[PDB]
């Protein structure tokens, strides 16, 4: 986390607190560049405790009067109905024993698997081999490169190329 | 119950650009990369979502700053998080 | 109330060169992502981090035990300790609950249960 | 038992001589007659007793207990045969007759006509239970729990010897519980405590107290090819009634000295069920609640005076088919997943749908829902052991608070999803996974609609 | 079936370096806070040299983690401290303890006092003297 | 589809927005005040009331409160 | 950011192009398959309650007369005095 | 009583649908932004929540507060019980003053 | 989706479907209509009072 988004990520509550303790619509919206005039004090300058007073006074007056119980984005790591659709919760590859006469339903469906399976089947003569080559010994995130120099397949083939939607 | 398609997410994106009043409507469409007038650190990087913060808004985490930089990359995932586009 | 729970503290400059710290992580999630994806695997990885967890936890206390304090020896405060308070109690009911029960009556003429 | 003993004997020469992959469906198609014929001629009346042929039979008439005991040789043939058959034929026959053969000293145990045939057959046992120990298990702490799981049950079960032989020359001969007429009390003395200590604790040994309980968790724990003997060693435990025959009779003036073996096992009740909500192995996560609630017939035997006999026959085989079932739903769900660790179990409930009541139906029984066989069993005991002194609801009562919370931690653990791995466990829990998972439920929630049948005397 | 490094042994100065990371990497070169000297409390066998307890604690609450599974939902490679505990409890609070809840209660302690007098709607107060007197005075006439 | 096409709004009620005009001694100015004053204006000024919301205007109040009585009264 | 310009539009070439394949209704692929095959308010309104009213009744009356005690009604709280009786008041 | 509520919760729930989901008294706005039906009875149940002018449970609320009056209490408990009824009407006006009054405030495509 | 007879907004105000307000403002009229027995006739109390029994002797 560097001292450049050190503030961003403060940044984005210092607002979003704010609306939740407002009434009015324009309650928040009249106290906008005011919120934002005591946020543009100090500019341009350096990037020691000369400017880390910034902050270092921020708890106070954030921290204390933080959002009581504040608006959560209903969709969101917390608040109601976050992670509710899970009764469904799509078990994708649960296809696999069918004993048919229950396979006869989507025949076109079961036609289109077979053949995605390949690029999943016959993918490691590639991209495992560039992968001894590409990581050089133990190195960081191991995101592949970003079109696999000729086709990127994927490397995340294919439970993150096919994963789960949502309903 | 409502559906939805690829064709308004291009137009609310785009209209919220001559919402505010520091960018006038001859900025290019989809991709004026914010610096051509973005400014300046702070409030060109999280300000720019913050009209959509309260429209869209779906808490928008911390990975979503340094992406939005091509507005066309803005784009790209929502389509990615709320279940869109075939 | 359980606590503090320091959320937030001073970095910028005590030792610097702390980083790669997450090339022992990202070391670890190279090793699985290249295992979980395979086209034939039907099982689970054995990841060891649960056998050392399991493992020291049911077997490896009693090798380990060695009485050598009396924080462990502080058990006859706790096993032997209640069960005498039970015992205190119980004979002191069906005692004067006894004497009552003879000397005198206290139940009534329709208690034929019991 | 007329014979009771002489055609289930006859199942033994019928396995071997059988034929080939046959051997299974042999062995299970007879051995359900037995059942009619079980119930056939049992279950008579009724005042004042059945006694029924010679020295060899006193019918187990006021509890009958042994229509249970015969459900399981075919109940547990479809169980075992999950991870058995890789071996050979010739060690397949050899577990189909050892197991025959627990079955033949069960049936003239439990009625047994006197005191001194109980014991030959109550030690008659543990011979063929150790068998299925050692061979048949998993890797390794099988061998020192077959070692804890003797010199426990014989360095107690010895000094019974030394009392019964002392009982047969003193006072006629026990041979019968029907010349029991004549009986001399027994007074407060310094050798009449240890006629009465000698014989009781071994009866401890085998249905625990909270101390000396130490060889439960080692045999359940480390436990043959799908819980294959351990529905038998639930049944043998609750098979050390026999303290119901003794204790009401012979000596039946001492509970001068009940007190310490109340206290241990009325405090150790409320911790040996708290002790287990951080377990982390499944069937070591069963095997606690196998201590708890079977300890409160201990403090239901030595507190006397019946509306306590109503329950604690009720008791005996109340978990007699919860917690075989227990056992059999993680007998299962073993097959797929190859650990017993609670926390890899999950991302389930999604993926077999239809043993999801086999779950609960298991743990609405602890939970007890009154209309079953479980509470019209602790609801006598509760109302007994209130006639003691009233300060008992109090633990009893913290008792059925912490199972409660005990019973449904291991349901809401598949309750949850996402499941991250596992490209095995597709096996949609075939038609006998459900099949030896029912007949226990079946009879359970049947009894409940005339259970005069289970009762004492009383 | 892993042998090596099975689990602990008895420590916890057994030439700690060599445990994390021989296995169980709770440390990186023995200087991580979690290297595995804390055997907090010896004579005690519980936790041992251990690459186990004393470590940073209270609470993975799956939270956003976005790295990949993190926390508890999607299991992380090696990252098992003490559990059994955490899959249900979280993080502080807004204020801190000033318990004033013993204190909500203590208003109606102070009303316990008013439990003493009775509640008599005709007539009020009158409180001074004895004119009051809650009961009736002579007989018929 | 595309009914809120720009050039639109263009502040000329909407009296929350004269908290904008305020902050003329202050000054920030220009950006932005479109997005709270998006359905601030139009018809939306309807607002229903005081009391007379929850008696819904008084509308029936007495309607056939004095209709009813009354006849016969001999 | 450079990096990810090559990544994720190739992304939407493999989620979006499965979840082109996602969406699938060909000729309605459910068969379903074999086989075949208001006013009333007759004949599932009757079947529903007058049968058991005729069952329920008939362990009733076959009943009280049977146990040795049937419902135990109560008293006809009388102010007056008439009905099968005769006794007056004032 | 068990004709308020059920009325209430499904009263409510015609709104929690109607905006998919917020369940806030944040974020709402007026009453009549196309809801005639469902805002004309909540002001008869949070009218019946104020303490009854004629409606309801008159003969409910009103005979146990005046059956207090003569009685031997606490002498703090109509000093409980009686406060307490003044703090139910602003529950009344509390969602008419967040979802039934003010001016339009939520995330568009109404 | 199959039917869109209620169209979605940009906040332009969707209407009611014009019958659903008869149905809204006819259950005002029955409520202040019975507001009849509330006044007419329904007093405050009515019991009769005291007037004030001082003159006992
Ligand atoms: C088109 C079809 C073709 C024609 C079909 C025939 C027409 C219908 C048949 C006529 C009605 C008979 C049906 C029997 C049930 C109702 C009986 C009754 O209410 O009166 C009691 C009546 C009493 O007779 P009684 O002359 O008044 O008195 C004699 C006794 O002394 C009385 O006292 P008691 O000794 O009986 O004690 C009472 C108690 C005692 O009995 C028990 O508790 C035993 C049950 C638990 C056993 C536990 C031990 C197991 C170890 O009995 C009960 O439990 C009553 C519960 C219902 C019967 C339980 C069924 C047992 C399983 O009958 C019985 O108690 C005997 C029941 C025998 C059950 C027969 C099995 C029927 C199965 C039919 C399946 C149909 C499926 C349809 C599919 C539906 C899809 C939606
Ligand atoms: C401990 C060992 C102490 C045992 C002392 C022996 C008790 C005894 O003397 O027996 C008393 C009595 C018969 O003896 P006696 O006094 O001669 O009778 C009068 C004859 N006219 O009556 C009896 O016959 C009692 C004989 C049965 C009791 C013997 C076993 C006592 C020890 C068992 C303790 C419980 C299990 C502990 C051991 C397991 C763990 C190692």
């Amino acid at each position: 986390l560097t001292h450049q988004q050190k503030v961003l990520r403060l940044y984005k509550r210092a607002l979003r607190h704010l609306e939740s303790w407002c009434i009015h619509r324009d309650k928040y919206r009249y106290f906008a560049c005011l919120l934002r005039a005591r946020f543009d004090e100090h500019k341009n300058e350096k990037d020691m405790v000369k400017a880390t007073q910034l902050l270092r006074e921020a708890e106070e007056e954030f921290w204390h009067g933080q959002h009581p119980q504040p608006y959560i984005f209903p969709e969101s790591p917390g608040g109601t109905s976050y992670e509710r659709y899970e009764c469904y919760k799509v078990p994708e590859w649960c296809l696999d024993d069918w004993h048919p006469s229950e396979k006869a339903m989507y025949p076109d469906y079961f036609a289109k698997r077979e053949q995605w399976k390949k690029l999943r089947r016959e993918s490691w003569e590639r991209e495992v081999k560039q992968l001894q080559e590409e990581t050089p010994v133990g190195g960081p995130r191991t995101e592949a490169l970003p079109p696999a120099r000729k086709q990127g397949d994927l490397p995340p083939l294919w439970w993150h190329i096919v994963t789960r939607p949502r309903e | 119950a409502p559906p939805l398609t690829l064709e308004g997410i291009k137009d609310r994106v785009l209209y919220v650009l001559k919402l505010y009043d520091k960018i006038d409507p001859e900025k290019l469409s989809v991709n004026s990369h914010f610096m051509k007038d973005l400014g300046l650190d702070s409030l060109d990087q999280v300000e720019i979502i913050m009209a959509m913060e309260d429209e869209f808004g779906f808490e928008i985490p911390d990975i979503d700053a340094e992406k939005l930089m091509c507005p066309q990359e803005i784009v790209d995932y929502i389509a990615d998080k709320k279940d869109v586009y075939e | 109330t359980t606590l503090d729970p320091a959320e937030y503290d001073i970095s910028s400059e005590t030792r610097k060169a702390q980083a790669e710290r997450l090339a022992i992580r990202s070391r670890l999630k190279r090793e699985y992502q290249l295992q979980y994806y395979d086209p034939s695997r039907r099982g689970v990885i054995e990841d060891p981090a649960l056998v050392r967890w399991t493992y020291a936890r049911s077997a490896n206390i009693y090798p380990n035990f060695r009485p050598n304090t009396k924080t462990s020896l502080l058990g006859a405060l706790f096993g032997i300790g209640p069960l005498v308070f039970w015992y205190y109690v119980f004979k002191t009911d069906r005692d004067r609950k006894e004497k009552l029960i003879q000397e005198g009556k206290l139940d009534r003429t329709f208690n034929i249960s019991y | 038992m007329l014979k009771y003993i002489i055609p289930t004997i006859m199942l033994m020469p019928l396995t071997w001589l059988s034929k080939n992959n046959m051997i299974w469906v042999n062995s299970t198609a007879h051995s359900l007659l037995i059942s009619f014929t079980s119930l056939l001629l049992m279950n008579q009346f009724g005042d004042n007793s059945l006694n029924f042929s010679l020295l060899f039979f006193s019918d187990s008439l006021s509890t009958p207990l042994l229509i249970l005991t015969m459900w399981l040789l075919p109940l547990m043939l479809m169980a075992s045969q999950h991870h058995l058959s890789k071996e050979n034929l010739t060690r397949k026959k050899l577990f189909i007759t050892m197991l025959i053969s627990l079955q033949l000293f069960l049936i003239m145990t439990f009625t047994a006509m006197e005191l001194i045939l109980f014991y030959i057959l109550f030690e008659a046992t543990l011979v063929p239970t150790l068998i299925i120990i050692t061979r048949w298990g998993n890797q390794t702490e099988r061998l020192n729990a077959g070692l804890y799981f003797l010199f426990y049950t014989l360095a107690g079960s010895l000094p019974l010897l030394v009392a019964l032989i002392y009982i047969q020359n003193t006072v006629g001969s026990l041979n019968f519980l029907m010349l029991q007429y004549w009986v001399q009390p027994v007074h407060n003395s310094w050798s009449n405590v240890f006629m009465w200590l000698a014989c009781m604790m071994a009866f401890m040994v085998k249905m625990p107290l909270y101390g000396l309980h130490l060889w439960l968790p080692k045999a359940h724990v480390e436990a043959p090819i799908a819980g294959s003997m351990v529905l038998a060693a639930v049944l043998l435990k609750l098979g050390g009634y026999g303290m119901l025959r003794i204790t009401l009779i012979l000596n039946p003036m001492t509970d001068f000295m009940a007190y310490p073996f109340i206290m241990l096992s009325l405090w150790g009740m409320i911790m040996t069920s708290s002790i287990c909500l951080r377990q982390t192995d499944l069937k070591s996560l069963i095997a606690y609640s196998s201590v708890s609630h079977m300890a409160l017939v201990i403090v239901a035997i030595l507190i006397q005076t019946p509306w306590s006999y109503m329950g604690a026959t009720a008791l005996m085989i109340a978990h007699g088919l919860t917690s075989s079932m227990l056992f059999c739903l993680a007998n299962s769900n073993y097959e797929r997943i190859h650990s017993r660790t609670m926390i890899l179990a999950r991302g389930l409930q999604t993926l077999l749908p239809l043993m999801a009541t086999w779950w609960l139906l298991a743990s609405l029984t602890n939970l007890a829902l009154p209309p079953t066989i479980n509470l019209i069993g602790e609801l006598f005991v509760v109302m007994s052991t209130f006639s003691w002194s009233n300060i008992t609801i109090i633990l009893m009562g913290v008792n059925m608070v912490i199972t409660a919370l005990y019973s449904l931690y291991m349901l809401i653990m598949t309750q949850r999803g996402k499941y991250t791995y596992h490209i095995n466990n597709i096996s949609p829990s075939f038609t006998r996974e459900n099949a030896l998972m029912s007949l226990h439920i079946l009879p359970l929630l049947l009894l409940t609609l005339n259970p005069k049948i289970i009762l004492g005397p009383l | 079936a892993s042998h090596i490094t099975k689990d602990m042994l008895p420590g916890p100065y057994p030439k700690t370096p060599e445990e994390r990371a021989a296995a169980a990497k709770k440390y990186n070169m023995r200087v991580e806070d979690y290297e595995p000297y804390p055997d907090d409390g010896t004579g005690y066998g519980d936790y041992p040299k251990l690459p186990d307890r004393s470590q940073q604690e209270r609470d993975p609450w799956y939270d956003w983690d976005h790295p990949d599974l993190r926390l508890n939902w999607g299991e992380p490679m090696h990252w098992d401290l003490d559990m059994y505990i955490r899959n249900r409890v979280d993080t502080s609070p807004t204020p801190v303890n000033w318990n004033l809840m013993c204190k909500h209660l203590f208003g109606f302690v102070a009303f316990m006092l008013f439990m003493f007098w009775v509640g008599e709607t005709y007539p009020a107060y009158q409180p001074v003297g004895p004119k009051q007197y809650p009961y009736n005075n002579l007989y018929l006439e | 589809m595309e009914l809120p096409d720009y050039k639109q709004w263009k502040i000329e009620g909407t009296p929350l927005e004269t908290v904008q005009e305020k902050l003329a001694a202050r000054g920030l100015r220009d950006p932005w005040g479109r997005n709270e004053a998006w359905r601030y204006m139009g018809g939306f000024a309807n607002n229903v009331s005081f009391v007379g919301a929850l008696l819904k205007g008084f509308k029936w109040g007495f309607a056939a409160f004095v209709v009813a009585i009354g006849a016969e009264y001999y | 950011t450079p990096e990810e310009k090559l990544r994720l539009q190739q992304l939407r070439e493999l989620r979006r192009r499965w979840l082109k394949d996602q969406e699938l209704s060909p000729r309605e692929p459910v068969l379903p398959p074999q086989r075949v095959s208001t006013y009333r308010h007759s004949i599932f309104a009757f079947t529903h309650v007058l049968i058991p009213v005729w069952i329920i009744h008939y362990y009733l009356k076959y009943h009280v007369t049977t146990k040795p005690y049937t419902i135990v009604e109560k008293k006809p709280r009388i102010f007056p005095g008439d009905t099968i009786l005769e006794t007056g008041e004032v | 009583h068990a004709f308020f509520k059920a009325m209430l919760f499904m009263c409510s729930g015609s709104i929690i649908h109607s905006l998919n989901d917020e369940q806030d008294i944040r974020k709402m706005g007026g009453l009549f932004k196309a809801m005639p039906f469902t805002t004309t009875a909540l002001i008869v149940g949070s009218l019946a929540l104020t303490g009854m002018p004629f409606l309801t449970g008159f003969y409910s609320k009103d005979l146990i507060i005046e059956a207090a009056n003569t009685s031997y209490t606490n002498a703090w408990a109509l000093l409980m019980t009686l406060i307490a009824t003044s703090f139910t009407a602003i529950y009344s006006t509390r969602i008419i003053f967040f979802a039934l009054l003010g001016q339009p405030r939520f995330p568009t495509l109404v | 989706g199959g039917g869109a007879h209620i169209e979605p907004r940009y906040r332009q105000f969707p209407q009611l479907t014009r019958s659903q307000v008869i149905q809204a403002e006819f259950f005002s009229a029955t409520m202040w209509f019975w507001i009849l027995w509330r006044f007419w006739h329904d007093s405050d109390a009515v019991l009769g009072h005291f007037p004030y029994p001082d003159p006992s002797q």
